[PDB]
RNA sequence: GUUUAUUAAAAACACAGCACUGUGCAAACACGAAAGUGGACGUAUACGGUGUGACGCCUGCCCGGUGCCGGAAGGUUAAUU
RNA sequence: AGGAGGUAAAAUUCU
RNA sequence: CUUGAGUCUCGUAGAGGGGGGUAGAAUUCCAGGUGUAGCGGUGAAAUGCGUAGAGAUCUGGAGGAAUACCGGUGGCGAAGGCGGCCCCCUGGACGAAGACUGACGCUCAGGUGCGAAAGCGUGGGGAGCAAACAGGAUUAGAUACCCUGGUAGUCCACGCCGUAAACGAUGUCGACUUGGAGGUUGUGCCCUUGAGGCGUGGCUUCCGGAGCUAACGCGUUAAGUCGACCGCCUGGGGAGUAC
């Protein structure tokens, strides 16, 4: 669902937000979470390495299930849960043994709906096999890259790789980054696409929103002195550079792309 | 080269400038020599005749490999159709079938508009 | 379309060559548009093809 | 109540899972009380045009009286079975027993 | 007609070419000519009878 | 047209035997049953427009002949609508 | 909303929104002779960079120059031999 | 004796 | 009161409307195989495409849009308009016997809704085609016609818009007046005695009498003969414009 709510007063005049109505409204299940302290996009050093990162709420870390190792034993829908960690929603599921994990909510699933991971274990939108198991052309998240190294491909919400070649004991699989790349094909991967892909929906509305999403005020390299970056001073709203990072880098079109290890692994590179 | 001597003529007569070349029976191919760049091109293509000596040097060309037959399928309206069987089973090949793959859609894609000259 | 005919001799053979469709369907399929003059191609190839 | 003429067929390397059909679409129509008025059963035959390029598949047939439904929970069940490669569920037209 | 299976017939109304034939030749029936057409357009469509005659 | 078997039992009660198809009673009721079902029709589908051309009609019909009554045998009227639901 | 603490609070900066571009994860990128660390216990509906600055109607022509993205036939060319 | 397909390119004006 | 009108019954044909499903031919593109200097295009050209290999050909794989043949002075819809195949939901028309109803009618300013294409919004989609735009010609000029490209859009979803030579340029209903060829879809009766013999319904195309008409033409589907009710015109412009 998304609302559009009314102008009672501006930068409530153009927020549009995502309601979710089985969204568990709650406090989240204790023993699966852990800390999670923020940053300030600052790195052991005390320097920002990355900046407009600090600020905006608190945020338990959910140990969602990246690996779904656990083959065999069916696992039941608990329940859908918000996560503040990523876009994406997760699913508190509980294995019939008594085991508890989160899992990538896929964008069918609901409570009491199965699942269940294995060399076998069905092959319906929740489960997990190698991908030397699943059909060609068939729509999967949650990619592996590595075997046993948990998923790291197309994970965020509403996200999808489909597989699409199989050329012998890699499997090729193309990215809605548009990149396809052939790999190891004892990597795992779950049926289905992720998440309300309904999340790029959003409007936010106002700067606040941004603020306690943890994002903070980018300023211009022309609102700057020529001291502070490369777009200058001015002298009254002045340009004449080859855009570039504050470090002397071009932007735009300079392609930035360095390891040879694994360029034996692309095969067509997005556009 | 290698020797077949059973082979196929796959010939296109697109009309503005008419085209044929020869092949092995699932289709490989050995030897184009087209009405184009090779006896005039303009106007003076598309014209039957250009067809017809578009298949002698196709011929003139297409030897070795055995050959000693064919199948001909064609693609094209208009000139060269015919003429160019016409001047392949005068060169000697035992015309052994002859065959349809004009492209015809079940009405699929729209066609361009506006042309009156 | 595809055409064996038996034996002796070298004639391309058949009367019968504008057979099903080349020549034809293609001017048709090929030319342009239409929608609104096939109506009147209507009207006209059977306006006058009565007597 | 109304009747249906059904026609199957499933690729040639899994033709003889043949029975272990037809019995479940029995105890899915007289499940819902309706006679089939005649089976046929006619593996082996050749194709008009090669499908995903293979010549030949199994065909079966049916003129089966059943509920306006599971053709719902059926017609659905030949979208799965990646195994069956063809279908079609007819008109109806009162009874069906003769022709072959 | 009352059967499309009857492929046995048809045959005897579609061309060397695979083509459908025009009721002003074959001079059948108009009522009963379409039920020829959803018949034996119904039977092209499980490769019975071919809709091409090339592949 | 709903189904031939039903109409049967809506033609008692509302007539004075079965194949009395035609006191205004029935009719009304015939409609009414087909209408209430075919909103169900329209719920679903929705940009049918040409089927809801027909809708009206029995919508039209019916209230055309409902009116006819009012003129005749008063309160012939008000023991069908609150029978069957409509004076909204 | 922010800002010249201590002569400037503005039309300046930020803003949501728009676009261009870079990044397949040992990401780009940043701090680090390094180890390592942030980015992120995130994974292209993500993350970085540059410009624009709610919204509405819109955003034309110009690739010669300078940049950036492709190229190979040659011409010219480093260490080296 | 039917059908088919191809045959004229641009070229203003007159109290 | 039953004959105008409606209801019930068993059926008929239909591209009537809405939903979901699937096939087959082609264009484009992606990957390869072989293959060599040309391809494409026009009035003639050139732009463009090709020596990283085009066009041609083979195999394989994407994706979108449209349904050749049937197909036809054919059907269907109130109009716009609707064409592959498949099931689900649903509208109307028509036939036949009999049953019920008993004038329940016709028309309709206002009012409501439907309404091609282009166009607008939000997004999704994008093979072809193609406004705009660009380049090639053409020309005195060429903001064109022609050629190489090409975005919006054309496709889907949901909400707008409400206009067309939206035309048969012919408002709706009913009744009444010689005929000929048909087309198409029913159904009653009579050696299936034919793919019938004899009738009787609905729609429909061409010709044509009387009559009408300014003439063209219309002519049982009227523009003839009548009657109910509605809409509209009062010289060309100004103007379907201003307020
Ligand atoms: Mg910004
Ligand atoms: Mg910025
Ligand atoms: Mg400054
Ligand atoms: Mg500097
Ligand atoms: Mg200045
Ligand atoms: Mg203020
Ligand atoms: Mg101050
Ligand atoms: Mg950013
Ligand atoms: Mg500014
Ligand atoms: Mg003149
Ligand atoms: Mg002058
Ligand atoms: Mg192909
Ligand atoms: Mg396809
Ligand atoms: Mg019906
Ligand atoms: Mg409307
Ligand atoms: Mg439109
Ligand atoms: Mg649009
Ligand atoms: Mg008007
Ligand atoms: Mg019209
Ligand atoms: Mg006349
Ligand atoms: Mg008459
Ligand atoms: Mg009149
Ligand atoms: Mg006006």
């Amino acid at each position: 669902a998304v609302v559009k709510c009314k102008p009672t007063s501006p930068g409530r005049r153009h927020v549009v937000k995502v309601v979710n109505p089985e969204l568990h409204k709650g406090k989240p299940f204790a023993p699966l979470l852990e800390k999670n302290s923020k940053s300030g996009g600052r790195n052991n050093n005390g320097r920002i390495t990355t900046r407009h990162i600090g600020g905006g709420h608190k945020q338990a870390y959910r140990i969602v299930d990246f690996k779904r190792n656990k083959d065999g034993i069916p696992a039941v829908v608990e329940r859908l849960e918000y996560d503040p960690n990523r876009s994406a929603n997760i699913a508190l599921v509980l294995y019939k043994d008594g085991e508890r994990r989160y899992i990538l909510a896929p964008k069918g699933l609901k409570a009491g709906d199965q699942i269940q991971s294995g060399v076998d274990a069905a092959i319906k939108p929740g489960n997990t096999l190698p991908m030397r198991n699943i059909p060609v052309g068939s729509t999967v998240h949650n990619v592996e890259m590595k075997p046993g190294k948990g998923g790291q491909l197309a994970r965020s919400a509403g996200t999808y790789v489909q597989i699409v070649a199989r050329d012998g004991a890699y499997v090729t699989l193309r990215l809605r980054s548009g990149e396809m790349r052939k790999v190891e094909a004892d990597c795992r991967a779950t049926l289905g696409e992720v998440g309300n892909a309904e999340h790029m929906l959003r409007v936010l509305g106002k700067a606040g929103a941004a603020r306690w999403r943890g994002v903070r005020p980018t300023v211009r390299g022309t609102a700057m002195n020529p001291v502070d970056h490369p777009h200058g001073g001015g002298e009254g709203r002045n340009f004449g550079k080859h855009p570039v990072t504050p470090w002397g880098v071009q932007t735009k079109g300079k392609k930035t792309r360095s390891n040879k290890r694994t360029d034996k692994f692309i095969v067509r590179r997005r556009s | 080269r290698k020797q077949v001597s059973d082979g196929v003529a796959h010939i296109h007569a697109s009309f503005n400038n008419t085209i044929v070349t020869i092949t092995d029976r699932q289709g490989n191919a050995l030897g184009w020599a087209t009405a184009g760049g090779s006896g005039f091109r303009g106007s003076r293509k598309s014209t039957p005749f250009a067809a017809q000596v578009a298949a002698e040097r196709c011929a003139d060309a297409v030897k070795e490999y055995g050959i000693k037959n064919l199948e001909v399928m064609v693609k094209g309206p208009g000139p060269g159709r015919e003429s160019t069987i016409r001047a392949l089973n005068a060169a000697g090949f035992r015309i052994t079938n002859i065959t349809d793959v004009t492209p015809i859609p079940h009405n699929g894609c729209r066609p361009p508009k506006k042309r009156r000259v | 379309i595809k055409v064996r005919e038996n034996e002796p001799f070298d004639v391309a053979l058949r009367r019968f060559k504008r057979s099903c469709e080349k020549a034809g369907v293609l001017a048709e399929v090929r030319r342009r548009e239409f929608y609104e003059k096939p109506t009147t191609e209507r009207k006209r190839a059977k306006a006058s093809a009565v007597k | 109540m109304r009747h249906y003429e059904i026609v199957f067929m499933v690729h040639p390397d899994q033709s003889e899972q043949v029975p272990g059909m037809i019995e479940r679409y029995t105890a899915a129509i007289t499940g819902a009380e309706g006679k089939i008025h005649r089976l046929e059963d006619w593996g082996r035959r050749q194709l008009a045009y090669p499908i995903n390029k293979l010549h030949k598949a199994h065909y079966v047939l049916m003129n089966v009286e059943a509920p306006q439904e599971v053709i719902d929970e059926l017609e659905t069940t030949f979208r799965f079975n990646d195994a069956v490669i063809r279908s079609m569920v007819m008109r109806t037209k009162h009874a069906v027993t003769e022709a072959s | 007609e009352i059967d499309y299976k009857d492929i046995a017939t048809l045959k005897n109304y579609i061309t060397e070419s695979g083509k459908i034939v025009p009721s002003r030749i074959t001079g059948t029936r108009a009522k009963y000519q379409r039920q020829l057409a959803r018949a034996i357009k119904r039977a092209r469509y499980l490769s019975l009878l071919p809709y091409t005659d090339r592949h | 047209s709903l189904s031939t078997e039903a109409t049967a039992k809506i033609v008692s009660e509302f007539g004075r035997d079965a194949n009395d198809t035609g006191s205004t009673e029935v009719q009304v009721a015939l409609l009414t049953a087909q209408i209430n079902h075919l909103q169900g029709h329209f719920a679903e589908h929705k940009k049918d427009h040409h089927s809801r051309r027909g809708l009206l009609r029995m919508v039209s019909q019916r209230r055309k002949l409902l009116d006819y009554l009012k003129r005749k045998d008063v309160a012939r009227y008000t023991r069908l609508i609150e029978r069957l639901g409509l004076r909204r």
